[PDB]
């Protein structure tokens, strides 16, 4: 239980790790984009390790870095049909990200390090773990954006807005770039403080 | 219908990748072995094919680089002169080096990877290594958590060695516990205070290590050695029990364990100037070659003083040595500080710790404390206790040479 | 003519960096000292210049819907190929360059590994499918692109060198800092974005 | 308190210098210190503050009687706190206001908006000196004062807040406060504004301080149809070059008036606190650009047609030019990188306003995106003059 | 030849009569070990000893060979020591004319003689701790050579003596020195004056060179940047004019000669005027019944490159050729930092006292200020006249960024070549102490 | 060994490429449908018919919808799948295309498909109105909205913006239903039979015929919009199909 959460506060891919930021700050204007990736990732993180370490003693070193990007692309390639299929208005919100996960550092970065020279089982808990940490960003920005940007939680009413005969004036850099990186360097700011552990030098 | 081409197609574009990628491989990356120049010399030239780090192909030669990490990046003792060769010094390098020694070529050979040709200019103390597996003589308990290493050499002669230096013992995996550790019944009723006996080391796997020796070059035929037995922490459980200590202290008279030649730096500078030591625990060997050396080897005439560190007498070893040699010549003095004597002990000399009874009997109204020289070795509290002492009183780095064994 | 306002299209008012969020990881990383950032910086416009076109090259030839035989589009094929194109590509290129241009692998090549399977190369090309560029345009969105991508990196290491004086509180130090930083950098980088 | 002795160390060394001497060489120092510099650039928006208050009230009344008259004037300003309040301490609301009613209706306008922005930003920098343990800087008093110029008259008290908040913290405060950001914090907090709630402070209904009153600005009427749609609805006349330069034009409080920005200019330039490098840069780019698209032409843009003295008098680019591209910490710091990066300041100012449709005015983004490029000018200069060195200067 | 515009003379009241005059007996002499950079001492005399002239007092771990020698003849009185044992200084009462002779030659021998037996003259007799060396202001070692000897003939310090006045009296020596001089250098020696007349030496090796303007127009490491630019890899040595008398005395006589000309000056100074005096000599003793009453602080060297002359440190330097007087200001002003200053002196324009041309401040301790983070106003560029960046220099020095600085010309600097700088920062940081900190990480790493 | 290395090539290459040819291939259609569906469900939005979940949109869709071809210079119906065309490709592709002209170009629309479609709002086997799709460009990005006439082909029964990316607050609330809903019974001729639909700044009269509220502190986007009804009610977008419709 506890190696599967670890990666959420002591190595965050993204506070700690600086690896699938390019989504992180991207696709967090709502909950259902986010919360809609970060299953993706998910999927793909622990599919594309536990593959990886079942064929890790046969892959060739020559071109090892072919082979797993095969598996992660065949992967990423298959939930994009899905989300086609289904989801198609997520699906088209999300546009060349759902593809981009397969440059997603955290898919590459536990796949070299931890689903080589592993058993497939524990590397694939390393993916669940790896993307829970990861939806857990993905949640905090996209809450905060969604909330204040829109008064809206996956597209629910929480503050009615005054255009909608509402009290609340959304806030429109919410939905913008800079929010954004504003929210995770003060989310960062958040995690050292109350783990002393992760400060640089 | 489409699900054949998308087979093909998807199949035709790795297969191409590939064979681009391999056929490029071929044409363009050099596949001929690396030569490797020790020295200069033609005969230590060591051939090595691509691919692995610098500590690989010179281990498996004559020449052995002193790695006390085992090639973990973070000890500094693959420190070797690369002529030519070996690209740039790395960052992490930098950590370890500093920048004037960079200029030098100095770089860490672990942390420095054999793709193409270079120029190695490594000492003549790391090319002059030899594998040797000592039969041990004595393990007998000097104190409570110390143990005294006999070794005896096994193609005759002596270890050639300089005061102070160690050597890298190798073991291989064993299962050792503390039950077997033999010890007198003068030290072992402290041990049934808290009864260490119920830990059971067990050494997955090969470890290396290293010993200062404590016999000075004259003390031919055994290697004199002292060892503190490696214990989990009393405030912290949680962590293993010794590995190399406690499989050398489970040793007695017939087992025998390789020492891989000696190494070190702990020597004494060659000046007529007084000298200072300071030991503490296993610190007391190179003290005690130090002393041997200088009295008789030597027969240095100049000023020469030790403060032991120790809390009780049972912990207090060598003492009828050190009395003879001061007696012996009055140039060398010696005193003990007990931190916390027992009641039956009735000390009533030197009591509290040496970082301030040392100060306030000698150095306090020392005239030139600065002109002397502080060999010291012992508990890294006392390192850092002493540290501060010696630069409150206007000390040089310079003339510290700290040796601490952890 | 039309090539001109594609360029200047593709490094202000399209920003990879700033405005994509794409090649974030290695940005916040490199960005520590000028001389290294320049570095990646030229790599990444190399490998745009390689990848881009040449993936267009394959789409229209190969991948584009219906192209290759009627009612037949290899469309789904798309992420493996530009993937494994610009990973083939970049791997070349840091042969070629170690064994026939050892100044320019040291100076350009050794950045290349960096740039492998990177988010900026791949969005880079994502965007190229959605948009309808001919061979010569996509060329220059590749090299505008790159540059576009340089000047922000480069960019953020005047900054972070600049902050050597800066006094930021533990735990903001280094990534937290540095994210504010570049949300600060974006804000900048809005100025050009009604331009046409 | 300990906590609480270090803010009134702040408040002691206000009132009265500190008696602190030298510690070592040099024994002496010179006379000039951080506090002086920042008074002086304070008292140097004196002049355009107390235009602006006169001019944002003459607006407003001018607008306000030509809407309304008699009884649906009377009712408008009961209705309003800012309007009976001038009529309450004594000054009339008619079109025969003097200027003490007009500069008295300004200030119900800009004072709390000033206050609030003083409070509230001031807090943020005492919490962050407290809990760091440092001691207040003077820096905050120019921050505080510029910011409260830059904005629309109209704007709520609550936006102000948020936008001092974000700049005093997220643009200044987290790198360690004053002297050690790269960013305009008052441009920053300016920005936040700008891209969070854009209604507020753009438009046509933000700029004048009259309820129920639309009316397009100098910038925005050009863009619309060039220089002969520059008219006053609120007293149809022509806005005269003149008009711009005094600052008889609705607009910010504290940019309206050209020719009040420049006589503080010319004293703190004069005193060394500002950079004439930084000064000559701008007008160098505006002019080259400006002077570059009216030979171009466009039968399309009437803002290719803008001459480079008519963008001089218009919105916020002699106020940026003088108060904001000047902050030394934001700035380059050697002297050829100021001439670059006033350059760039300038030219991207007449980009913003002739190319980015989006946007009017474009001094605010155009220093804003300066800020990120002034340490790359000083890097180009200092390698320059490393290779000088390199070559032992020649020697 | 060489003119300079940005600098900054300060205007402060009090200068020198520049008239030569018998100065205070003098009782207690001193040498003080913390003005020699990276000096480790190692003592050769304890308390109550008995020393000759030349008798040496210390000796230098970290410099071997370099001999620190008495100025006078008498007893060992104190060794000073303070924080962490550091040798603050060694204080002789004088007594006695015994002195330790040397080896004399004639005016015509000098330029010829040899550079081994130059240099071990100078070290025997203490007269080798004259020279110090750019980069790092060190005594050079004794093995060490220079192909660039700066012979400071000029002195732009506020409250200075004039050395033509000083040098003129001393023409014999002078030239003397610098033919010795010639033949110690590798290369050339580099005499930097005001260009009014000298005494010149007649040898090729010595060349002349004028630098007009503000100080510091007289600093060597201005001299060495528009001369000789050092580096690593090239080392310049500098000697001030007086150093240069002796070392021509010391050839010509045998002799140490240990008589110096100081400017007594300052707001607080009821006559200034040049004194002699002896090296090292009591400051206590050399301005008794000369300073006006009031807490008053007294510096060896000027009052922007000066030790403060207290206790310990209460004696003559090595490397100053003045002592200031000024007033400590402990005076809090009730909004006197808003007030306009008529007798406020600044580099910028921002006080009245600027308008009035000529006029002369009765500066004090005062920082003027409490310490704040830069802000730069551009007041640096103002007073820097060297090819630098100095916002950016002292922004790394600030930082501690060891290795940028080293980029940006700090291995070019000593103390006194950034006090100007020093002088101007609103932020009132001190940035030759910044400067020696990041020397000491360039030295210990290399 | 390059033929051990072949074999997990080819063996892995060919297990991933089945995958993804088989998934992509098998859910094609199931793709198709959810695209399909989406537009479907804005033009009966704007038509009037109230759908709900996805089966009641396609069969409303299929019983009171039904999309025709036009040509917008003869200004009348052309054969083809109406159903299944996309007319942005058509305006992209030179093949049927028009550039327009400087002075033509009132919307700032490149190009202008030279077959258009429409979807007749059948109501017991006669016509109800006709959804005109109509886009043009805003302040930041192409607009594309669907305008629904009435039989007689002046009325207009309502507006609804699908697809645009102005800025919320300012210049998105094109989508507001109250800014829709006061489209609802203006006219877009007059009796000359020209455009007359007007975007007033500052609001409108009230009751006026050809008169609609601009957004506030979004004139941009309302000239936007304002161009977009100019030139698509023209004689080069709708106009002389819709002149068609008012006389049968
Ligand atoms: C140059 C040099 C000379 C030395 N000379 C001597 C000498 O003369 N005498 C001497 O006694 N020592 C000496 N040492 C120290 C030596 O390296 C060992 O620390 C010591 O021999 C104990 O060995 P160990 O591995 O069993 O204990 P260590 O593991 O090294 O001791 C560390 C502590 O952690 C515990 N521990 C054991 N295994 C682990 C593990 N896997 N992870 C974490 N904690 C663990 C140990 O019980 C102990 O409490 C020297 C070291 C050096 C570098
Ligand atoms: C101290 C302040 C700075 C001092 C600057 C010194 C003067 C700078 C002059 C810049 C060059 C002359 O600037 C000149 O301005 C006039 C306004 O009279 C413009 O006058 C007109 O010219 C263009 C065509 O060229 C017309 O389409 C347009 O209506 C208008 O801009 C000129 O186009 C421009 O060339
Ligand atoms: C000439 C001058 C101009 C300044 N301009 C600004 C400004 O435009 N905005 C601001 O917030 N602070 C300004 N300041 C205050 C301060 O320098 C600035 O906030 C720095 O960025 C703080 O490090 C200015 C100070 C001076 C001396
Ligand atoms: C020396 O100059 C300054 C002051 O004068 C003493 C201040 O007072 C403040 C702060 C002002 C206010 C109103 C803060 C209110 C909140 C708290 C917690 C004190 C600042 C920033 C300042 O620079
Ligand atoms: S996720 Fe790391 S570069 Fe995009
Ligand atoms: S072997 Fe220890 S660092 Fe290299
Ligand atoms: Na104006
Ligand atoms: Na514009």
């Amino acid at each position: 239980k506890k190696s599967v959460l670890a990666p959420v506060l002591d190595n965050n891919p993204i506070a700690l790790q600086v690896l699938g930021v390019c989504s992180a700050l991207a696709v967090t204007t709502k909950l259902e984009t986010a919360f809609v990736m970060t299953l993706a990732v998910m999927f793909v993180t622990a599919l594309s390790n536990f593959f990886v370490s079942l064929i890790r003693n046969h892959i060739p070193n020559s071109v090892r870095i072919i082979v797993q990007m095969a598996i992660i692309a065949s992967l990423v390639i298959v939930v994009d049909q899905i989300l086609k299929a289904y989801l198609y208005d997520i699906s088209k919100q999300l546009s060349v990200f759902v593809g981009l996960i397969i440059t997603n550092c955290i898919v590459m970065g536990r796949a070299e390090a931890f689903a080589m020279k592993s058993e497939p089982i524990p590397s694939f808990i390393d993916g669940i773990g790896n993307g829970l940490g990861y939806g857990f960003v993905l949640m905090t920005v996209g809450f905060f954006r969604e909330l204040l940007g829109s008064g809206k939680l996956f597209g629910l009413e929480v503050l009615p807005l005054i255009s909608n005969g509402g009290w609340y004036q959304p806030n429109g850099l919410m939905l913008l770039a800079p929010s954004a990186f504003f929210l995770i360097g003060f989310m960062i700011w958040a995690i050292r403080t109350f783990k002393p552990e992760q400060v640089e030098a | 219908s489409t699900i054949i081409f998308g087979v093909v197609m998807f199949t035709l574009i790795i297969l191409a990748l590939v064979l681009v990628i391999l056929f490029a491989k071929s044409k363009l990356v050099p596949t001929g072995d690396i030569t490797i120049s020790i020295n200069g010399d033609p005969e230590k030239a060591i051939v090595t094919q691509p691919g692995g780090k610098l500590l690989t192909a010179l281990a498996g030669a004559g020449v052995f680089v002193s790695s006390a990490c085992g090639g973990g990046g973070s000890c500094g003792q693959c420190r070797v002169k690369i002529k030519s060769g070996g690209g740039d010094i790395l960052p992490t390098e930098l950590d370890h080096i500093s920048k004037g020694e960079a200029r030098e070529g100095e770089r860490l050979a672990c942390q420095v990877a054999v793709k193409a040709d270079m120029d190695l200019e490594l000492p003549e103390e790391i090319f002059g290594v030899k594998k040797w597996e000592c039969t041990v003589i004595s393990n007998d308990n000097k104190a409570t958590f110390i143990k005294e290493l006999k070794l005896a050499i096994p193609d005759g002669e002596s270890v050639p060695f300089r005061a102070g230096g160690y050597i890298q013992i190798e073991a291989p995996a064993h299962h050792v516990k503390y039950a077997d550790f033999d010890v007198p019944e003068k030290y072992r009723g402290d041990w049934d205070k808290f009864n260490l006996f119920r830990y059971e080391s067990k050494v997955d796997e090969p470890i290396i290590r290293a010993y200062s020796m404590a016999n000075y070059p004259e003390e031919f035929g055994i290697i004199m050695l002292n060892v503190r037995i490696a214990t989990p922490p009393p405030n912290n459980p949680n962590v293993p029990p010794g590995q190399m200590s406690s499989y050398i202290w489970s040793l007695k008279a017939g087992d025998k364990c390789t020492i891989s030649g000696p190494f070190g730096e702990f020597f004494a500078k060659d000046t007529d100037a007084e000298m200072v030591f300071i030991g503490g625990g296993a610190g007391m060997a190179p003290m005690r070659s130090h002393i041997f050396d200088q009295l008789k080897r030597l027969k240095s005439k100049r000023k020469m003083s030790y403060w032991y560190g120790a809390r009780s007498k049972r912990e207090m070893f060598y003492v009828e040595d050190f009395d003879g040699l001061a007696a012996e010549n009055d140039n060398f003095v010696w005193h003990c500080a007990l931190s916390d004597p027992q009641p039956e002990d009735n000390w009533t000399g030197y009591t509290g710790f040496i970082h301030n009874v040392l100060y306030e009997n000698y150095l306090k109204d020392h005239e030139a404390p600065e002109d002397c020289e502080y060999y010291m070795c012992g508990p890294p509290m006392m390192n850092a206790a002493v540290i501060n002492m010696l630069k409150n009183l206007g000390v040089e780095e310079e003339n510290i040479l700290l040796d601490d064994f952890g | 003519e039309h090539y001109i306002s594609l360029l200047v299209k593709s490094i202000f008012i399209e920003n990879m960096a700033l405005s994509f969020f794409l090649g974030m990881c290695t940005f916040l990383a490199v960005s520590k000292k000028v001389k290294t950032s320049f570095g990646l910086g030229i790599a990444v416009i190399v490998v745009l210049t390689i990848s881009v076109p040449v993936n267009n090259l394959v789409y229209n030839l190969v991948l584009k819907p219906d192209a290759l035989v009627e009612g037949v589009d290899l469309s789904f094929l798309n992420f493996i190929t530009f993937i494994g194109v610009i990973a083939a590509l970049v791997q070349i290129l840091e042969m070629i360059l170690d064994r026939f241009f050892p100044p320019l692998y040291n100076a350009l090549g050794i950045f290349l590994p960096l740039i492998t399977v990177n988010c900026a190369i791949f969005g880079g090309v994502s965007f190229m499918v959605q948009r309808d560029y001919s061979f010569a345009e996509s060329v220059v969105y590749g090299f505008g692109s790159g540059v576009g991508w340089m000047l922000a990196i480069v960019a953020l290491a005047g900054i972070r060198e600049k902050m050597k004086y800066s006094d930021v509180p533990p735990g903001l130090r280094g990534l937290g800092i540095t994210f504010i930083t570049a949300g600060l950098m974006a804000l900048g980088f809005m100025s050009f974005s009604g331009v046409q | 308190h300990e906590k609480w002795f270090a803010l009134y160390e702040a408040a002691a060394t206000l009132f009265y210098t500190p008696g602190l001497v030298t510690k070592r060489s040099s024994h002496v120092r010179d006379s000039v210190d951080l506090k002086r510099i920042m008074i002086m650039v304070w008292l140097a928006v004196f002049p355009a503050m107390f235009w602006g208050m006169y001019n944002a009230g003459g607006q407003a009344i001018a607008a306000l009687n030509h809407l309304y008259s008699g009884d649906q004037l009377a009712a408008i300003v009961a209705g309003n706190w800012h309007y009976w309040l001038t009529e309450m301490l004594g000054g009339t609301m008619s079109s025969d206001a003097g200027w003490g009613s007009k500069m008295l209706l300004g200030a119900t306008y800009f004072l709390p908006i000033y206050a609030t922005v003083f409070i509230v930003g001031g807090f943020w920098e005492v919490l962050f000196c407290m809990v760091r343990k440092h001691e207040v800087n003077e820096g905050f008093f120019v921050t505080s004062i510029l910011f409260a110029l830059i904005v629309p008259p109209t704007l709520p008290l609550w936006q102000a807040a948020l936008g001092i908040t974000f700049g005093v913290v997220v643009a200044k405060e987290v790198f360690g406060g004053t002297g050690r950001n790269f960013l305009n914090p008052a441009l920053a907090g300016r920005a936040f504004l700008f891209f969070a709630y854009p209604a507020q402070i753009s438009g046509d209904l933000v700029w004048t301080a009259a309820d129920g009153y639309s009316g397009a600005t100098a910038l925005s009427q050009w863009a619309q149809g060039g220089a002969g749609a520059l008219i006053n609805n609120a007293t149809g006349q022509t806005i005269t070059w003149m008009d711009a330069f005094i600052g008889n034009i609705p607009g910010s409080i504290g940019e309206v008036s050209t020719l009040a920005l420049m006589i503080g200019a010319a004293f703190i330039v004069y005193m060394g606190i500002a950079s004439w490098r930084i000064i000559g840069g701008v007008m160098i780019g505006m002019i080259l650009l400006s002077t570059l698209f009216n030979v171009i032409g466009s039968d399309t843009n009437a803002m290719f047609n803008m001459p480079w003295h008519w963008h001089l008098v218009l919105g916020g680019f002699a106020f940026g030019m003088f108060f904001m591209a000047t902050d030394p910490v934001s700035a380059s710091f050697t002297n050829s990188g100021k001439w670059a990066y006033g350059i760039l300041i300038g030219v991207m100012c007449v980009l913003i306003r002739v190319v980015n449709p989006a946007y009017p005015e474009g001094m605010m983004l155009a220093i804003l995106f300066a800020n990120l490029f002034a340490p790359l000018f000083d890097h180009v200069v200092v390698e320059r003059n490393i290779k000088r060195r390199l070559a032992r200067y020649g020697k | 030849m060489i003119t300079i515009k940005k600098g900054l003379d300060l205007p402060i009241a009090g200068t020198p009569s520049q008239v030569i005059s018998d100065g205070k007996a003098i009782k207690k002499v001193a040498l003080l070990g913390e003005e020699y950079v990276g000096m480790r001492p190692t003592m050769h005399v304890r308390v109550g000893d008995e020393v000759k002239k030349a008798q040496i007092l210390f000796e230098d771990k970290k410099n071997p060979g370099v001999k620190f020698t008495s100025p006078v003849s008498g007893k060992v009185v104190e060794i000073n020591r303070g924080a962490k044992r550091v040798l603050q200084s060694v204080v002789i009462e004088v007594a006695g004319d015994d002195q330790v002779t040397f080896d004399k030659f004639e005016a015509n021998q000098l330029a010829s003689l040899n550079r081994d037996a130059i240099k071990t003259q100078l070290v025997e007799s203490g007269l080798w701790t004259a020279f110090r060396t750019r980069p790092f202001s060190k005594v050079p070692a004794i093995d060490s050579t220079s192909e660039a000897i700066f012979v400071t003939a000029m002195d732009t310090n506020p409250l200075a003596a004039e050395p033509t006045v000083v040098i003129n009296e001393q023409s014999e020596a002078f030239v003397a020195g610098l033919d010795v001089l010639s033949a110690l250098t590798t290369g050339k020696v580099y005499v930097c004056k005001k260009g009014t007349s000298l005494p010149r030496s007649q040898q090729p090796n010595v060349e002349e060179h004028v630098f007009d303007g503000p100080h510091p127009a007289g600093l060597a490491g201005t001299h060495m940047h528009f001369l000789y630019p050092v580096s690593a890899d090239h080392v310049a040595w500098s000697i001030n004019y007086q150093d240069v008398i002796a070392v021509g005395q010391l050839f010509l006589t045998g002799e140490l000669y240990t008589q110096r000309v100081v400017s007594l000056a300052g707001p607080v100074v009821n006559k200034p005027r040049l004194v002699r005096t002896v090296m090292g000599a009591s400051l206590e003793q050399l301005v008794d019944s000369e300073i006006m009453p009031g807490e008053v602080r007294i510096i060896s060297g000027s009052v922007l490159s000066g030790t403060k002359a207290t206790g310990p440190h209460a004696y003559l330097g090595r490397y100053h050729l003045q002592v200031s007087v000024l007033r400590e200001g402990r005076d809090k002003e009730l909004f006197g930092w808003a007030m306009p200053g008529k007798n406020k002196f600044s580099v910028t324009r921002s006080f009245l006292g600027h308008l009035f041309k000529g006029q002369v401040y009765n500066m004090t301790t005062t920082t003027n200020g409490s310490d704040r983070s830069m802000v730069p106003i551009g007041n640096y560029e103002k007073v820097m006249p060297l090819d630098m960046e100095p916002t950016l220099l002292l922004r790394d020095l600030c930082a501690g960024d060891s290795d940028s600085a080293v980029r940006l010309g700090a291995l070019e600097l000593d103390e006194e070549d950034l006090a100007l700088c020093t002088f101007v920062c609103p932020g009132k940081y001190e940035y030759g102490q910044l400067l020696r900190e990041c020397l000491d990480k360039i030295e210990k790493e290399g | 060994s390059i033929k051990k290395t072949l074999f997990v090539v080819i063996a892995l290459s060919l297990v991933c490429s089945i995958i993804v040819s088989a998934a992509a291939v098998g859910l094609r259609d199931k793709q198709k449908e959810n695209a399909a569906l989406d537009k479907q469900s804005k033009i009966l939005q704007v038509a009037g018919i109230e759908a709900k979940g996805s089966k009641q949109i396609v069969e409303l869709f299929n019983k009171s919808i039904e999309p025709r071809l036009v040509d917008f210079n003869t200004g009348d119906f052309v054969e083809g799948d109406a159903a299944n065309y996309d007319q942005r490709k058509a305006a992209k592709e030179a093949s049927e295309s028009i550039k327009l002209t400087a002075e033509q170009d009132k919307a700032k629309i490149q190009r202008r498909a030279n077959v258009g479609v429409v979807y007749l709002v059948k109501d017991g086997d006669k016509t109800s109105k006709v959804i005109l799709p109509v886009h043009g460009n805003g302040l930041w990005s192409m607009m594309y909205a669907f305008v629904a006439v009435e039989t007689d082909g002046n009325t207009v029964s309502g507006l609804t913006y699908y697809e645009q990316g102005e800025t919320p607050g300012l210049g998105g609330e094109v989508e507001n239903p109250a800014w829709r809903a006061q489209w609802v019974g203006k006219k877009l001729f007059d009796e000359n039979h020209k455009p007359a639909i007007k975007i007033v700044k500052g609001g409108a009269p009230q009751g006026s015929e050809h008169g609609v509220d601009g957004l506030s502190g979004a004139t941009l986007t309302s000239n936007g919009v304002q161009n977009t009804f100019d030139f698509w009610l023209g004689d080069m977008g709708f106009g002389p199909f819709l002149t068609k419709v008012r006389d049968g």
